[PDB]
């Protein structure tokens, strides 16, 4: 009978704890203000943007493609004059895909190299993408029309992403860039309001259940007066807000974020150079990320926070660099360690508290954050499928008329197919790509895997608005759909209305195409170099020569083309 | 109840989402919704032992520039999927498994090769012996022809993955 | 070692429940709701407002069914003089015995009497209210009209009703009825305990069902006797009591047909199809879950009612000669005798208070925006005039604080009138049986409503009322509209007396055959004969001509 | 912990909301906002025993026709409040007591008489001895002159209500 007492008491304390918890969750959700937000958006120049989109593989090497010598490399001239051929390039695109040695990476590569080579003449590129896309459709072997463009089994698809990017850049910098940067900033700022685990990057505020910090943690916003040194005693005040649970580096990152947000110049290139001092007895003692007074759970040491140092509100805190007094006040950056995720921990390490780890009890936070940044999400979404001056971007309208006419060319009596093609070609293969890689559009954008997860969530939400089936979300459906389940149908309506509006807009003769594509081509002919492109495509031409030659011979090839082929070989050789 | 992280990799429209939903809700609906990122989870009794599974439903290989390496890094089990109606998707799995082994930096990784849509024998392109020989070629790897539509070997995938995680 | 399993099931159910709250909150689709709005005739309106106490008896003040009564005209002649009436109200107010209810009484009687001459009523109300205002020795200008310590206040409520009724039927009534119907419907969508009336869905933590009841929505095929048969579909819950199911069938009938199936619920019985034969189900039978001195009512789930089940209905003239059960709801002590859902965490269901709060929100916005809305870019006549009075008086008492203006406006108009209409919908609409729960919810909405008038930016915390947190995010938008609404009336054109006199006269003449002055003056006199020494001692001090005293004593000679 | 439903009653603007906020949120602000319906709650200890309070701040006795009956039946502890600035607020406490004892249908109803705003000694119109006389008049009931602006007798109110509910 003695155990009954302990059991009852336990369940009691646990219950009341859960009370305080859920209560705090509701109170929080209701009392969450929107103190988010910038000015000049750090846009990228078209060269860097396009290069990052075409080759997000070797990010730094992509500077090799940004621009006499052309006239010198006659091989490049021959190859170039050869690419301008429709039949040749057709065989060149099909024969490669025909071979099983030709992987996905090979396909992306080819598509982008071909885009850079054909970036001077975008007319021809448009027309060849049209034939390459119609051949992936009309004479497609594995063709279930509502499943087209989904599996990356062709070069044409990645090509289509490239072309969408090329043609829609203007529209991005004009009408979509601001809300996208505003959303990335919104999320970033929002997540920095609540605790983040320094070792798992899991945070309290988030849009992803996977990324959620379902850990019990008591925190409180600390206002910190920041002093900068420039000798021994030099001080200038600054207001920086942190948390009681923030690790040292996290604090450093916050004061640096703030500093840049007030002076437009990073106080330091590398964050490791700065050390942080604290005042307790009127004297400043440098605080380090981990000291001799740090608890150890088994074989792993715990990171020192601000509550670890008993830091209170209005605390004065000093900033030192490497040229001030770091001759002796230098600490070793913990995060630099190879196995830092095994040697250290912050807010996570693997009876009342045993049941306080319940994941669902934190799902409301996903709601809260979803509530916090919903204005920016809606802004971005509406600015993506909206039409300024009642007209649509040239490439969008044109390409949708192209799809419509294609469906007309194949005798298709199901509007669902047209819808599917429209949503598989543009938003999936383009808009999601900008949505999931905002660094393609902006500079000095460091993307975290967490923010990647949040953007993943918003992207999926964006994709469900292009669905055709009213999905019944129950207890079995993933949270990422649940969060945006209410806003989906409005978006769906706006989508169908959007495709309608695009369909009913006045058609476009190829005169406008002429002036436009010529304008873009003349705008970007000298930016990249077709030399490296063609030289890096030759590696592909000679590696599958017999198959291309065969595919071209089966389609009645003139002597001229083949003589030019062997000429290219002879020029590259001799 | 321990938590398992099973990741479903593959190309565009091979039935990753189909298999995951069929495993989760038991329902198959012939629809067309590109998965971008969907996180499922379910409690299931494996080998007379109730464990907590977590199925991550990824997107096609190259539908957009994506975060492939993250869920590979954290993932404990992998179910590579290919539609037997398209040889291309079956070819695309090689570099994927390669990336798995490279990131995990080992060879004893819980993994299964699944040839979905084995209910369309009249439309089959990839033979069973192809995928079987490929599984044999991948160090006696686990292989299954599945059909989320006809409820064929849908659960045995994730099951064998769990049984492999606890194995040596 | 027996705590691991208990806590296993415990945390399991917990997870399932919180997740289910999140899912329901995310999967909540709007499907609320009318046609014509059953408003009350101006008579019953005015009467149920003037005397909310005597419920039915108010119809005795309605002459919708005086020269002989020699005592009425004399006392009315007395009231006609401003001095006599002023000293009357004042002297009566200065009494310790004069209870709170007596003030509402005399106010309502006075308004009812002088309903025929709105000019004199308006004038004397202005004078008396200014008396309350500028000469108040024990009052703070910012706490004016707050403490019910004057006839002028209840009288002000009455006058507000009189003058704003037209606007009520104009643009505020319909959204109000819509909000009430939507609220009732919403609450009734989720399980309700028959004993406590605590439902899962609500807008009040007090009125919250804090128990995890696993139910399931069922489409029931209902059949009607006349033997005879007629198909219908009723959406009932598996946890519903037999009388709850009955209420849902009756509601569905009265909605989908336009006329009620009956007037009494006690005279109807429900039959269920077992295996061909129909067994009439009762509220409590033998095998009922009895726990001590309390017994569990029969739910649908108790009889294993499947989805799409067949249901028959029985009237007292059909086959209810011997086929009739007794009504448990009539039991003088039913709470103590039977139980339904109740006989353990509350905050876990605060989420529900959100769900409903969203489902019934558009209607709330309609009501609020209507109340402080301007039809054809024009504010109500009474509003502009009364606020003009407040402005002029504030300019007449040496005050330089716009806060006092706002506060007076928020203590005179929305508090005295709009809350009275918001919390009491049955003062507006006929046949609206008022439930306590709906009264609680309406108290929440009315509370938010008047919080939208506050001049104090109060940050909501953990120690704030759930009702405040439930509408706190939406408040500060309303505040800015309320603030701007007030200033528009200030910037509205001054009201010409040519429009004023006509506006008063039309209604005065259109309501001269509505109320009887007889009973009114007859009940009003009783306060004079009660405190005569006070009235005389005040009147004689206020320089009373021999006319007033002669007339008064003549009235006393005619009344006794 | 134990659940304790309490009700705060008084005329319009007698410091009910004031006392309540002063007791739960600790802070006081001279603000002019009419209360309609506010169900509070707070974890608080009495007689070395922690319990869970449940306050209901009510509205003016006649600012509008309201749910005057529900909380009298369901309430357990009652704090009646007048202001020492206006006399009528003291004159309006009788019918309150009346309806309480009538609806609850018993003479043993946990109640406390409070003359709030005891920080105004120049506008005082109601004596303390008057309130004490009314206190003894109600079968020797408790009487505590309080003030939400000075944290005087604030906690003692609710603590006494709980204590009276106990015994
Ligand atoms: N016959 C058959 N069809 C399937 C099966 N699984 C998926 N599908 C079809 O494949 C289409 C796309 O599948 P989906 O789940 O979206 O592919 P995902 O990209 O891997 O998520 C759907 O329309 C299904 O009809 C299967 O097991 N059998
Ligand atoms: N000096 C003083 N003023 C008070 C006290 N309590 C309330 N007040 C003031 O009285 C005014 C109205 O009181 P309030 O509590 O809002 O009235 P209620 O909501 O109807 O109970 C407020 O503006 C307060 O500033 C007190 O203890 N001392
Ligand atoms: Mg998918
Ligand atoms: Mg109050």
């Amino acid at each position: 009978k003695q155990m009954s007492k302990k059991m009852n008491d336990q369940l009691e304390l646990m219950e009341s704890n859960i009370r305080r918890d859920i209560r705090q969750g509701f109170v929080d959700l209701q009392t969450e203000k929107s103190d988010l937000i910038v000015g000049a958006i750090p846009f990228l120049d078209y060269k860097h943007f396009a290069s990052r989109i075409f080759f997000p593989e070797a990010g730094t090497l992509t500077a090799v493609m940004i621009r006499e010598q052309t006239t010198v490399d006659e091989k490049c001239l021959a190859f170039a004059e050869l690419i301008r051929d429709k039949q040749f390039l057709s065989c060149f695109v099909h024969a490669l895909e025909e071979q099983k040695n030709f992987s996905i990476k090979d396909k992306c590569t080819v598509a982008s190299l071909l885009t850079l080579a054909l970036h001077g003449d975008l007319l021809y590129l448009t027309e060849i993408m049209e034939d390459l896309l119609q051949s992936l459709m009309d004479q497609s072997s594995n063709a279930n029309p509502k499943l087209l463009l989904r599996r990356t089994e062709s070069i044409v698809e990645k090509l289509l992403t490239n072309w969408m990017s090329i043609c829609l850049y203007g529209f991005l910098r004009e009408s979509v860039g601001q809300p996208l940067f505003l959303l990335v900033s919104a999320l970033t700022q929002q997540i920095s309001k609540g605790p983040v685990d320094s070792v798992t990057e899991k945070a309290l505020y988030t849009l992803s259940e996977d990324w959620l910090l379902c850990q019990a943690q008591d925190f409180e916003p600390l206002k910190l007066k920041v002093v900068f040194a420039v000798g021994e005693e030099i001080s200038e005040s600054l207001e920086v807000i942190a948390l009681t649970c923030d690790t040292i580096q996290q604090v450093k990152e916050k004061i640096l974020q703030t500093f840049q947000r007030k002076f437009g110049f990073r106080y330091t290139q590398q964050i490791r150079d700065i050390e942080i001092e604290y005042e307790k007895e009127g004297k400043f003692v440098m605080l380090q990320e981990v000291d001799d007074t740090s608890e150890i759970r088994g074989h792993v040491t715990m990171l020192n926070t601000l509550k670890h140092y008993q830091v209170g509100d209005g605390a004065c805190i000093k900033v030192i660099t490497p040229k001030i007094h770091a001759p002796l006040k230098t600490q070793n950056s913990v995060k630099d360690d190879k196995n830092f995720s095994i040697k250290y921990f912050h807010l996570v390490d693997p009876p009342e508290k045993k049941a306080l780890k319940i994941k669902e009890m934190y799902l409301i936070k996903l709601l809260s954050t979803k509530v916090a940044v919903h204005s920016f999400v809606e802004n971005l979404f509406k600015s993506i499928w909206g039409l300024p001056n009642n007209k649509a971007p040239l490439a969008v309208k044109y390409f949708f008329d192209f799809l419509d006419e294609q469906a007309e060319r194949k005798k298709i009596t199901d509007p669902d197919v047209l819808h599917i093609w429209k949503t598989n070609s543009l938003p999936l293969r383009f808009w999601v790509n900008i949505l999931k890689n905002p660094d393609f559009v902006f500079s000095d954008m460091e993307k975290s895997p967490h923010l990647d997860g949040c953007l993943s969530v918003i992207a999926q939400a964006f994709m469900d608005s292009f669905s055709l089936t009213d999905t019944h979300l129950d207890k079995h459906s993933p949270t990422n759909k649940l969060l945006y389940g209410k806003d989906i149908p409005q978006y769906k309506q706006e989508v169908k209305s959007y495709y309608k509006l695009v369909k009913d807009q006045t058609s476009i003769s190829s005169q406008e195409l002429k002036t436009f594509l010529q304008e873009e081509s003349k705008k970007h002919q000298n930016e990249f170099n077709e030399s490296a492109a063609l030289r890096e495509l030759y590696k592909y031409m000679q590696r599958y020569f017999t198959e291309i030659f065969q595919k071209l011979e089966q389609t009645d090839a003139p002597s001229n083309l083949k003589e030019n082929m062997h000429r290219v070989k002879e020029l590259f050789d001799n | 109840m321990r938590e398992y992280k099973l990741v479903v990799l593959g190309s565009g429209g091979v039935g990753k989402s189909a298999l995951t939903v069929q495993f989760v809700q038991g329902i198959f609906v012939e629809k067309y919704d590109p998965t971008i990122e969907d996180s499922y989870r379910k409690q299931v009794e494996v080998d007379a032992q109730q464990c907590m599974l977590e199925i991550l439903d990824t997107a096609g290989t190259e539908q957009f520039t994506a975060m492939r390496d993250l869920y590979m890094k954290n993932g404990q089990g992998f179910a590579l999927v290919y539609s037997i109606t398209a040889q291309s998707t079956f070819n695309d799995l090689q570099d994927l498994r390669e990336q798995i082994l490279r990131v995990k930096d080992t060879d004893d990784v819980p993994m299964i090769l699944v040839g979905n849509k084995c209910d369309l024998e009249d439309e089959r392109v990839v033979g069973k012996e192809q995928g079987q020989n490929l599984a044999r070629q991948w160090n006696n790897c686990a292989f299954l022809e599945s059909s989320a539509k006809s409820k064929i070997n849908v659960n045995e995938i994730f099951y064998d993955l769990v049984r492999q995680i606890n194995s040596g």
